[PDB]
């Protein structure tokens, strides 16, 4: 009850006459809403990793990936792709 | 709308109430910002 | 001659963490800063009156 | 202000990084904001005097 909160703040079992500031009444949220773009097509990651031939390092290849939903578990679950170190973002959060 | 919910817009997480706004965004803009650079208004996906 | 100035109050956790709950969980590890700030601001506020 | 962190928004720090370094970034932001708030309180005390 409000009186016990005052004792707990004052660290005393007796409270003198007066007005005491105790806490804040922040209103808790009720629902949960998520909004994402309404595309459904998968991202073309297969031809980038399963490509038969890669380019030379000096003439490195570059592919533009956009307007698609990208799931990184298809990359994640394959064992042979060992060295997966990411900069500026955790590898686990890439799916979010 | 008009209720205390915790939202998620394109990975922009936060808690608050969402109301109709009359901030005339330009087509290239996506969301606004307040004095302290926290997001004030946002353009929701798949509804614009 | 000025006599009194504006009485102000600061919500420590709201300012320092916003709506992030785990931020408040981390903030609890820093001791009793918010208590001292609240006490000092309350002292100034009563001093104005 | 970033205070040397990757962003000034707590939610981005939490949703982008693994907690072991997210806590370092949050520590940076928390200590910077707490220092600024301390500075505010001290100047308020001097003005009150
Ligand atoms: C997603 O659905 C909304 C609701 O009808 C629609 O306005 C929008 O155009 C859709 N997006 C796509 C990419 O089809």
């Amino acid at each position: 009850d409000p009186l016990s909160e005052t004792k707990c703040t004052l660290k005393s079992f007796t409270v003198e006459k007066g007005i005491y500031q105790t806490s804040n009444f922040r209103v808790q949220p009720t629902e949960s809403i998520v909004r994402f773009p309404n595309i459904t097509n998968l991202c073309p990651f297969d031809e980038v990793f399963n490509a038969t031939r890669f380019a030379s390092v000096y003439a490195w290849n570059r592919k533009r990936i956009s307007n698609c939903v990208a799931d990184y578990s298809v990359l994640y679950n394959l064992a042979p792709f060992f060295t997966f170190k990411c900069y500026g973002v955790s590898p686990t959060k890439l799916n979010d | 709308k008009n209720k205390c919910v915790n939202f998620n817009f394109n990975g922009l997480k936060g808690t608050g109430v969402l109301t109709e706004s009359n901030k005339k965004f330009l087509p290239f803009q996506q969301f606004g910002r307040d004095i302290a650079d926290t997001t004030d208004a946002v353009r929701d996906p798949q509804t614009l | 001659l000025p006599v009194s100035m504006t009485k102000t109050s600061v919500d420590c956790t709201m300012y320092i963490c916003g709506d992030s709950t785990e931020c408040s969980n981390l903030l609890l590890q820093y001791g009793s800063f918010c208590t001292q700030l609240k006490r000092a601001l309350t002292g100034i506020a009563v001093e104005q009156d | 202000s970033k205070f040397g962190a990757i962003s000034s928004v707590l939610n981005d720090i939490f949703s982008r990084l693994d907690p072991p370094e997210a806590e370092v970034q949050i520590d940076r932001l928390i200590t910077g904001r707490l220092q600024s708030l301390q500075t505010y309180v001290t100047q308020q005390l001097i003005r009150a005097a």
